[PDB]
C-alpha cells in the first residue's frame, strides 16, 4: 500500500502473515477539546522499513540552510498532532488498530 | 552452466522540458488585488504547475500548509486548483485556520 | 569444392542463439 | 449572421470508386522491412465513395458521423476552408469547428450557434457562428494548405482523442497509392453525430471555381500493412475482398505458391 | 490555494521525467511508460517526423526518437549470451577454461 | 512472435504491469504470463524433439 | 584482521550488510559488541 502512513510510518511486507483488528474508539479516546496525545509523522528523508519504529525528533531539512534544531526557512516539524474529536465524522474518529 | 550479462547502473532518460501551459504571475504579481469581501475567483485546469519557482523573495514567509505536506506536492497530480487572493493586515495573519 | 557442391550451396539460402556445427 | 440562399440547384450526388485510397499509419510505431498486421478502422479497398461537384453548383449536405470517416478533395486555389463537427449544431451541445485562413489554422471546440448554411467569404468576412459560452480550449498552428494539388483527410474518435491525418500529393480519383502521415492529435472527447464542411465564396451573387471532394466511411475490417526499407506504406491487402487476398492474409505474404490452401 | 483530491480526471501532474541522458551504455530507459534496456546507438535510417518509437520482428522497442530533440536513437542490447565451461575429468586435473 | 502475446493479461509488457497494477494481483498476472510463455516454450521443445 | 596485545584496536565501521565475526579468543577477553546508527541518545 501507498499513503501517508504506508510510506513513512508503518509498512507491511508482501510475505506478511497475520490479521488486522480495528475498533471505534470515539467513545473513550476522543476529547471535547481534541486529543493531542497521539501524533503522526509526515516528513522523512526516505521510506521507512517495515516493522521499524522511528523515534528521531530531528527537524526535516529541505534546503541548504541548517535548521539548527528549530523550524524556519525550508525547515518543518515532522511530528503532527491528530484531530480526534467525538463531534466530527469518520475522518476524525480515532480507530484502535492492532496488528 | 549459466549465462553472462552486465547490469545497468543509472536510470536517467531525459529532463523535465515541459513548458508552462498557463500563466501564474497574475495571482501574486498583480498591481492591485480584489477586496476581502468581493474576492475574485481564478480557474486553473488542463495545465501544469511549476512549483520550482517558489524561491523568489528574500522576506518569503513559511508555508504552514494544512493537510498536505510540502515535501510531496510534486508527485501529486491534481485536477483543479483554486486561487483566492485578498489582503490581510499583518497582526491577524494566523486568523486563517479551522476553528 | 567441386562445382556440383557449389551449385548445391548456391541453390540453398533475446536468449535464442544458433550454435555453429562441429 | 446567416441569411437564406435560394441559388442552389438540385442534383443527385455522384458516386465513384476508391481503388487504392484510404490507408494511413495505424500508430506512430516505426517499422522497417517487416510485414505487420493491425486491427483498426480503415477504408476498404475498391469500396464505394460519395462524390460531390462544386463549380453554379453548391454542395453542403448533411452526413452522419460513423466510427471511421474518409475525406478526399481535388483542390485548386484553396477553395476549401475547414470542417464543422457536432451533434445538433447549436448551443445545446459542444461542437468542433475547424477553420484555416491564409495565415494560420485555428482549432476551436465550443457550443457554437450554427445556422442552416454555414459559409465563408481576398477574405474580409467571417460569418460562421453567433455565440460561444462554455469552452476553454483553443489551438493555433501553422496553416496546412487545371488541377495541381490533392488533399486527403481522415478523422478518428477513439478514447476521447480526435485525430486529424493530412497528406498533400501534388500531381475522378487518380490511380495510385500514397502514404497518409498523421498531423495532429487533440484530446477533445465530445459527442459528434453530424458533420459539415466549409467552402470559400469569391465576390466579383457569388461565383466559385471548379472543385470536387470525396467523402467515405472507414471499416474495422482486418488489413495487411507492408513496410519497405524507407518505413513508408507501399502496398496493402484486404483480408476479406477475394479468396486470393484472404489466403495472402492467412499466409502473411503478398504472393502464394502453387498448391492447395484453406 | 486549495486543490481537489480524486474528484475528476487528472489534469495537473508534476514533472517526473528523470534528469539527464546516457549514451554508449545499456541502462533501463522509460520512454513515457515503456521500459527497456539497450545501448543508444546512432541510426542512419531516415525517420518520419510523426514516428516516435520503432519495432523489430520481435515486437520490441529497437528504435526511438527523443520526445523533445529531433535526433533519433537505436536500441541495441549490450553483451549477453550463455557461457560454457570446458574441463577434463576431476580425477585427472582441475584446470578449467571459460567460453562464450 | 509468441512473446508479444497477451496470454489473458492486460498487456504483453511486463514493467508497465509491475509499475501500474497492484502487486497482489500483478503477481497473479505475471504468473499467468510466464506460465503461458512456458507452455509455448514446451510446445516448441516438443515440436523440435 | 585486528590484533590486541600494547595494541588497542577498537575502530568504528559502517554496517552496510551482515557481518561475520571470528575471534581466536583465549580466557574470554571479548565480551560483546555495540550496534547503532550514530551511537547517541538521538537514535536507538
Ligand atoms: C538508517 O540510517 C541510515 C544512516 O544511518 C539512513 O541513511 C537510512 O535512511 C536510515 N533508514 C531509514 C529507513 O530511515
Ligand atoms: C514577480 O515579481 C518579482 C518581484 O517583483 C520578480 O522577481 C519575478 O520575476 C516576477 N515573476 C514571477 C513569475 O515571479
Ligand atoms: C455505390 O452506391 C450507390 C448508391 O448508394 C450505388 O448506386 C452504386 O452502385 C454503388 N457502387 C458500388 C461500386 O458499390
Ligand atoms: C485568420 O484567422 C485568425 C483567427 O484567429 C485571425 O486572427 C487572422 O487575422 C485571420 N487572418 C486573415 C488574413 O484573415
Ligand atoms: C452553458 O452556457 C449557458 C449560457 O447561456 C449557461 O446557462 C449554462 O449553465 C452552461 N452550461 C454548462 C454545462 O456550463
Ligand atoms: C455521449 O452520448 C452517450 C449517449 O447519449 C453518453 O453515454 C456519453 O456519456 C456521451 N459522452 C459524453 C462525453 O458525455
Ligand atoms: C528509399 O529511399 C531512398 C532514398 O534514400 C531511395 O533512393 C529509394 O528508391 C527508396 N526506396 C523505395 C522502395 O522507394
Ligand atoms: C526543450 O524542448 C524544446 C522543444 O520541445 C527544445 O527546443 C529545447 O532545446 C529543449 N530544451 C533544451 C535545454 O534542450
Amino acid at each position: 500500500q501507498t499513503g501517508n502512513i504506508a510510506d513513512y510510518n508503518y509498512k507491511l511486507p508482501d510475505d506478511f502473515t497475520g490479521c488486522v483488528i480495528a475498533w471505534n474508539s470515539n467513545k473513550l479516546d476522543s476529547k471535547v477539546s481534541g486529543n493531542y496525545n497521539y501524533l503522526y509523522r509526515l516528513f522523512r528523508k526516505s521510506n521507512l522499513k517495515p516493522f521499524e519504529r522511528d523515534i528521531s525528533t530531528e527537524i526535516y531539512q529541505a534546503g541548504n540552510k541548517p535548521c539548527n534544531g528549530v523550524a524556519g526557512f525550508n525547515c518543518y516539524f515532522p511530528l503532527r498532532s491528530y484531530s480526534f474529536r467525538p463531534t466530527y465524522g469518520v475522518g476524525h474518529q480515532p480507530y484502535r488498530v492492532v496488528v | 552452466t549459466s549465462n553472462f550479462r552486465v547490469q545497468p547502473t543509472e536510470s536517467i532518460v531525459r529532463f523535465p522540458n515541459i513548458t508552462n501551459l498557463c500563466p501564474f504571475d497574475e495571482v501574486f504579481n498583480a498591481t492591485r488585488f480584489a477586496s476581502v469581501y468581493a474576492w475574485n475567483r481564478k480557474r486553473i485546469s488542463n495545465c501544469v504547475a511549476d512549483y520550482s519557482v517558489l524561491y523568489n523573495l528574500a522576506p518569503f514567509f513559511t508555508f504552514k500548509c494544512y493537510g498536505v505536506s510540502p515535501t510531496k506536492l510534486n508527485d501529486l497530480c491534481f485536477t483543479n486548483v483554486y486561487a483566492d487572493s485578498f489582503v490581510i493586515r499583518g497582526d491577524e495573519v494566523r486568523q486563517i485556520a479551522p476553528g | 569444392r567441386s562445382p556440383i557442391e557449389d551449385l548445391l550451396f548456391n541453390k540453398v539460402t533475446k536468449g535464442l542463439t544458433v550454435l555453429p556445427p562441429l | 449572421q446567416c441569411v437564406n440562399l435560394t441559388t442552389r440547384t438540385q442534383l443527385p450526388p455522384a458516386y465513384t470508386n476508391s481503388f487504392t485510397r484510404g490507408v494511413y499509419y495505424p500508430d506512430k510505431v516505426f517499422r522497417s522491412s517487416v510485414l505487420h498486421s493491425t486491427q483498426d478502422l480503415f477504408l476498404p479497398f475498391f469500396s464505394n465513395v460519395t462524390w460531390f461537384h462544386v463549380i453554379k453548383r453548391f454542395d453542403n449536405p448533411v452526413l452522419p458521423f460513423n466510427d471511421g470517416v474518409y475525406f478526399a478533395s481535388i483542390e485548386k486555389s484553396n477553395i476549401i476552408r475547414g470542417w464543422i463537427f457536432g451533434t445538433t449544431l447549436d448551443s445545446k451541445t459542444q461542437s468542433l469547428l475547424i477553420v484555416n485562413n491564409a495565415t494560420n489554422v485555428v482549432i476551436k471546440v465550443c457550443e457554437f450557434q450554427f445556422c442552416n448554411d454555414p459559409f465563408l467569404d481576398m477574405e474580409s468576412e467571417f460569418r460562421v457562428y453567433s455565440s460561444a459560452n462554455n469552452c476553454t480550449f483553443e489551438y493555433v498552428s501553422q496553416p496546412f494548405l487545371n488541377f495541381k494539388n490533392l488533399r486527403e483527410f481522415v478523422f478518428k474518435n477513439i478514447d476521447g482523442y480526435f485525430k486529424i491525418y493530412s497528406k498533400h500529393t501534388p500531381i475522378d480519383l487518380p490511380q495510385g497509392f500514397s502514404a497518409l502521415e498523421p498531423l495532429v492529435d487533440l484530446p477533445i472527447g465530445i459527442n459528434i453525430t453530424r458533420f459539415q464542411t466549409l467552402l470559400a465564396l469569391h465576390r466579383s451573387g457569388w461565383t466559385a471555381g471548379a472543385a470536387a471532394y470525396y467523402v467515405g466511411y472507414l471499416q474495422p475490417r482486418t488489413f495487411l500493412l507492408k513496410y519497405n526499407e524507407n518505413g513508408t506504406i507501399t502496398d496493402a491487402v484486404d483480408c476479406a475482398l477475394d479468396p486470393l487476398s484472404e489466403t495472402k492474409c492467412t499466409l502473411k505474404s503478398f504472393t502464394v505458391e502453387k498448391g492447395i490452401y484453406q | 490555494l486549495s486543490f481537489e483530491l480524486l474528484h475528476a480526471p487528472a489534469t495537473v501532474c508534476g514533472p517526473k521525467k528523470s534528469t539527464n541522458l546516457v549514451k554508449n551504455k545499456c541502462v533501463n530507459f522509460n520512454f513515457n511508460g515503456l521500459k527497456g534496456t539497450g545501448v543508444l546507438t546512432e541510426s542512419n535510417k531516415k525517420f518520419l517526423p510523426f514516428q516516435q518509437f520503432g519495432r523489430d520482428i520481435a515486437d520490441t522497442t529497437d528504435a526511438v526518437r527523443d520526445p523533445q530533440t529531433l535526433e533519433i536513437l537505436d536500441i541495441t542490447p549490450c553483451s549477453f549470451g550463455g557461457v560454457s565451461v570446458i574441463t577434463p575429468g576431476t580425477n585427472t586435473s582441475n584446470q578449467v577454461a571459460v567460453l562464450y | 512472435k509468441q512473446l508479444s502475446s497477451k496470454f489473458g493479461a492486460i498487456s504483453s509488457v511486463l514493467n508497465d504491469i509491475f509499475s501500474r497494477l497492484d502487486p497482489p494481483e500483478a503477481e497473479v498476472q505475471i504468473d499467468r504470463l510466464i506460465t503461458g510463455r512456458l507452455q509455448s516454450l514446451q510446445t516448441y521443445v516438443t515440436q523440435q524433439l
